[PDB]
RNA sequence: CUCUAACUAUAAAAAUCUCUCUUCUC
RNA sequence: GGUGAAAUUCUUGGAUUUAUUGAAGACUAACUACUGCGAAAGCAUUUGCCAAGGACGUUUUCAUUAAUCAAGAACGAAAGUUAGGGGAUCGAAGAUGAUCAGAUACCGUCGUAGUCUUAACCAUAAACUAUGCCGACUAGGGAUCGGGUGGUGUUUUUCUUAUGACCCACUCGGCACCUUACGAGAAAUCAAAGUCUUUGGGUUCUGGGGGGAGUAUGGUCGCAAGGCUGAAACUUAAAGGAAUUG
């Protein structure tokens, strides 16, 4: 069923746009952290584009 | 026409393989096409633990459960439930019955 | 038939017959 | 896939694929000169060696039999070349 | 260690007319082997849990004549080379002797498994019911 | 992946390098490597363990990239050649151990089989030796010239 | 209940009032040395019952000995020796496990190793004794299977032999007891053996006593007081 | 974006079957 | 006891169980898997000896020695036949007690030859993957077994390196598997049963409708059982394959 209350509210909140775009380095530690080949991915591709490198400890648990 | 793509005996570069006796017509079978089951159960019923939990000796006992495999002629297999007869397309499926109870 | 069983009897009709061959000698 | 340069394979996956499957059928062997930690003289031992290498200037075995390359003897220092 | 004497009952438990019989601990001494068939008159029931528990009230009322107040259980199947699997009553039996003022104690299985011989009965294609 | 007698089809080799010449690090002499070789034979080296053992100890890759010619070549031309290949004496060799260890206990079967294989290379070897005439057009190996040619 | 043919081919008494109890009592290896009561058919000379019960054997399991529950898989038998009147004295004669702790170690998707060997005491007692191995899972393994090479398996063998053989040869079937109840020979086998593979629940088994040299009454009384 | 625990327990006996087989073109 | 229910059968000379022992021959449980070895049959306690083989590694050795192969040969499940040895289990024959109209069948008990061996015959099996062997190419995915590769890898542990066991990315070979058709097939299906009308890599052996019939006869091997070889007269419009709906 769809009466055009129900499309009214879906739109209205679906319009909505949050602020801030929830990455904006803003959260989290201002500068994100990642791991060494990304960052040196955008070295190779010549972007300033600031960074924070880390290591990832590539060993798996049982899992 | 073959029945089964893996022949329905999952032998498959072995030539030979040693028979074992049915376990209830004790019909003598290949050791693959010898379908199996374990029946791992409590020595006691869950039905009767509360009687033997309040009324003995040695508080906290172990209450131990058997061990024993079950190896079926595929007679007795399909006749005491133990296997079904699928479906065409379902005959590919070998997943056990999706983990009983999880 | 069981082609089984018909090879079974045409062999005793051959046991048969062979010994009569022998018992003709 | 579907166009390649079978001329030009990247180095990497060259070495990557097997032995007389590249564009030229190469050794993946080599020559290591070996010194033993008592004599400073300079013996050449094949990777792959087989016997039990034995240096003639003394009885100080470096490298013993073994499936793949000769295990060397824990005191003795290699060069490749 | 309130001086539990001890016993050991011994069911023996087949698809067909299961067995209950207390002894000493080394075994030696019996104790109402009375068993299964002793009190049904079918003949066919004799593996039912109801013969279960009749043979099992019975020994344990011998038992507390006799003295003893303990028992550990061994439970044993027809096994050897027959189905290796505890009769249908004989769990019964066990029911009704934990329930008859008897203390249990250490419960075990003993039934005779094989290394693999003596050709199980039957033939090839085995029983054809 | 051929092994006439195993349905293996393994590829079990080696790949020898592309430059025909000797490798420009190497500091030895092809008269001393010739010299070594003749040595070495003298002992009683089989070619293979010859070259093997100059592969392992010293810079001699392939003797022929070094002294310009072959191992057993060289023996035949210094006169070290042994009057029957390598290859087939080790066949030999290995029969004669195999029909050793048969008439010692009987039931072996697989043995027996195993010995039938072998006379078969056996015999083609000596086959294709007697076309290219290294052996005498008379020789033959059945059993007992064969226990003579063990010794 | 009837049914019968009764194919025979009524001086009824009493025959539990016309018999006497015993005590058992086990070595000074265990912590409780008691170990219960025993019927027997009353001493009459001509058929003393001291007589009967030289011999009689007993099925013990070694928590009640101990009163630990973690020895309650294992089960120790002791033989009837010296009688001294209402209570009687027993010696070692075998252990062993429940049978229901070796099945549930015995589980699929990795191999077991046995080994098997006959072994004489430091004394006389003349033993065989078994033991048995199961792989471990490692600490990070996805492999989904744990299974051992043959040659990893006859070095494994070969290992618990040489240190059964060992442990046996040095004491006295009393000091061996003493050894088996802390299972340290357990700990040995893996201490020798987590180089080769991990091998857990290594445990020794039906410790069978097969000869016994006369009778040795005075390390018996040493064992019981 | 953190996981691998439950389980039961049946079979006695039932053999045979006379016809009559007939189109698709708008 | 034994069964769907029962009987035959053993049992107060005490059968059934309850313990210790001991004898015999048997097999090697559970570990046991879409895992391994072998040419195939087949192979499963431990240890030593005997010889053998695959695969992998190899800047080692010879230089066409290669593939399949009429003729010829070796192995060749079980049953069978000789003879000698053993003789537990289980069971053709027979003996039985049931079921039924009959049941000398299926269920139930005993029991001969065999089942296990030691030398010799037998050489057939749905000896099936109902796919001959050797080659080259063609599509995605994983694991798994054997070897060998590289890790600034992990725990290992002997402080630390060394091993071993694992994790990763491999690679070579093996049993296989999953997905798919863009190839085939008549389809069921096949990663070969593809690269076959756009018809040619090298090679052996088989079939030409079904019955008659693997029968007749002659050879040939075998003591025998029988095996290999192998028709015709004649009789029919079908038999057969795969799938579809009832
Ligand atoms: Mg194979
Ligand atoms: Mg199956
Ligand atoms: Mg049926
Ligand atoms: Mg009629
Ligand atoms: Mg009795
Ligand atoms: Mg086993
Ligand atoms: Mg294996
Ligand atoms: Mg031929
Ligand atoms: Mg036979
Ligand atoms: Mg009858
Ligand atoms: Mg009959
Ligand atoms: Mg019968
Ligand atoms: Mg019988
Ligand atoms: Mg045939
Ligand atoms: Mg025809
Ligand atoms: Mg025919
Ligand atoms: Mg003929
Ligand atoms: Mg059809
Ligand atoms: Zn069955
Ligand atoms: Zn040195």
């Amino acid at each position: 069923i769809s009466f055009k209350l129900q499309e009214e509210e879906r739109e209205r909140k679906d319009q909505y746009v949050p602020d801030v775009s929830a990455l904006d380095l803003s959260h989290s530690n201002d500068v994100l952290n990642v791991d060494t080949q990304t960052a040196e991915l955008v070295n190779s591709l010549g972007l300033k584009l600031p960074l924070s490198v880390s290591s990832v400890s590539a060993v798996r648990d049982r899992r | 026409p073959k029945k089964r793509a893996s022949n329905g005996r999952n032998k498959k570069g072995r030539g030979h393989v040693k028979p074992v006796r049915c376990v209830n017509c004790s019909r003598s079978v290949p050791k693959d096409k010898a379908i199996k089951r374990m029946a791992i159960r409590n020595i006691v019923e869950a039905a009767a633990i509360r009687d033997l939990s309040e009324a003995s000796v040695y508080a906290e006992y172990a209450l131990p459960k058997t061990y024993n495999k079950l190896h079926y002629c595929i007679s007795c297999a399909i006749h005491a439930r133990i296997v079904r007869v699928r479906s065409r397309t379902d005959r590919r499926i070998r997943a056990p019955p999706q983990r009983p109870r999880f | 038939m069981r082609a089984k069983w018909r090879k079974k009897r045409t062999r005793r009709l051959k046991r048969k017959r062979r010994k009569v061959r022998a018992r003709s000698k | 896939v579907l166009v390649q340069d079978l001329l030009h394979p990247t180095a990497a996956s060259e070495a990557r694929k097997h032995k007389l499957k590249t564009l030229v059928q190469s050794p993946r062997s080599h020559f290591l000169d070996v010194k033993c930690p008592g004599c400073l003289n300079i013996t050449t031992v094949f990777s792959h060696a087989q016997t039990a290498v034995t240096c003639e200037s003394c009885s100080t075995v470096l490298c013993t039999p073994t499936g793949g390359k000769a295990k060397l003897s824990e005191g003795t220092s290699f060069r490749r070349k | 260690d309130n001086s539990q004497v001890f016993g050991v009952a011994r069911i023996f438990a087949s698809f067909n007319d299961t067995f209950v019989h207390v002894t000493d601990l080394s075994g030696r001494e019996t104790i109402a082997r009375v068993t299964g068939g002793m009190k049904v008159k079918a003949d066919r029931d004799e593996s039912s849990p109801y013969a279960a528990m009749l043979a099992a009230q019975d020994v344990a009322a011998k038992c507390k004549e006799v003295g003893i107040t303990a028992v550990h259980i061994k439970i044993r199947a027809t096994g050897g080379t027959r189905s290796k699997t505890p009769g249908p009553g004989g769990q019964a039996a066990l029911r009704a002797l934990a329930r008859s003022g008897l203390r249990i104690g250490r419960i075990e299985d003993v039934t005779p498994v094989p290394s693999d011989s003596t050709r199980k009965k039957g033939g090839r294609r085995g029983r054809r019911l | 992946m051929g092994r006439m007698h195993s349905k293996g089809k393994g590829m079990s080799s080696s790949a020898i390098p592309y430059s025909r010449n000797a490798p420009a690090w190497f500091k030895g002499s092809s008269d001393g490597v010739v010299e070594q070789i003749i040595k070495y034979a003298r002992k009683g080296l089989t070619p293979s363990q010859i070259g093997v053992l100059l592969r392992d100890a010293h810079g001699v890759t392939q003797a022929k990239v070094i002294t310009g010619n072959k191992i057993l070549r060289i023996l035949k031309s210094n006169g070290l050649a042994p009057e029957i290949p390598e290859d087939l004496y080790f066949l030999i060799k290995k029969a004669v151990s195999v029909r050793k260890h048969l008439e010692r206990n009987r039931k072996d079967k697989d043995a027996k089989f195993r010995l039938i294989l072998i006379e078969s290379r056996i015999h083609r070897l000596a086959r294709y030796y007697r076309t290219v005439s290294v052996l005498p057009p008379n020789w033959k190996y059945e059993s007992a010239t064969a226990s003579a040619l063990v010794n | 209940a009837v049914g019968k043919n009764k194919r025979l081919s009524k001086r009824v008494v009493d025959p539990f009032t016309r018999k006497e109890w015993y005590d058992i009592k086990a070595p000074s290896t265990f912590e409780n040395r008691n170990v219960g009561k025993t019927l027997v058919n009353k001493s009459v000379g001509l058929k003393n019952a001291s007589d009967s019960l030289k011999g009689r054997v007993v099925e013990v399991c070694l928590a009640d000995l101990q009163g630990s529950e973690d020895h309650s898989f294992r089960k120790v038998k002791l033989r009837v020796d010296e009688v001294q009147g209402k209570n009687l004295l027993t010696n070692f004669h075998g252990m062993d496990f429940t049978t229901d702790k070796l099945r549930s170690m015995v589980r699929k998707w990795q191999t077991l190793i046995e080994a098997n060997v006959t072994v004489k005491t430091s004394d006389d007692y003349v033993l065989r004794i078994f033991a048995i191995a199961f792989t471990r899972k490692q600490a990070n393994q996805v492999k989904r299977t744990s299974y051992a090479q043959s040659s990893h398996i006859r070095q494994i063998r070969k290992v618990i032999s040489e240190i059964l053989t060992r442990e046996v040869q040095n004491s006295t079937l009393a000091q061996l007891t003493s050894k088996l109840i802390p299972e340290v020979i357990n700990k040995e086998i893996e201490n020798a053996t987590k180089d080769i593979f991990p091998l857990q629940n290594v445990h020794i088994r039906k410790v069978k006593l097969l000869k016994q040299p006369k009778f040795d009454l005075g390390s018996l009384l040493s064992l019981h007081g």
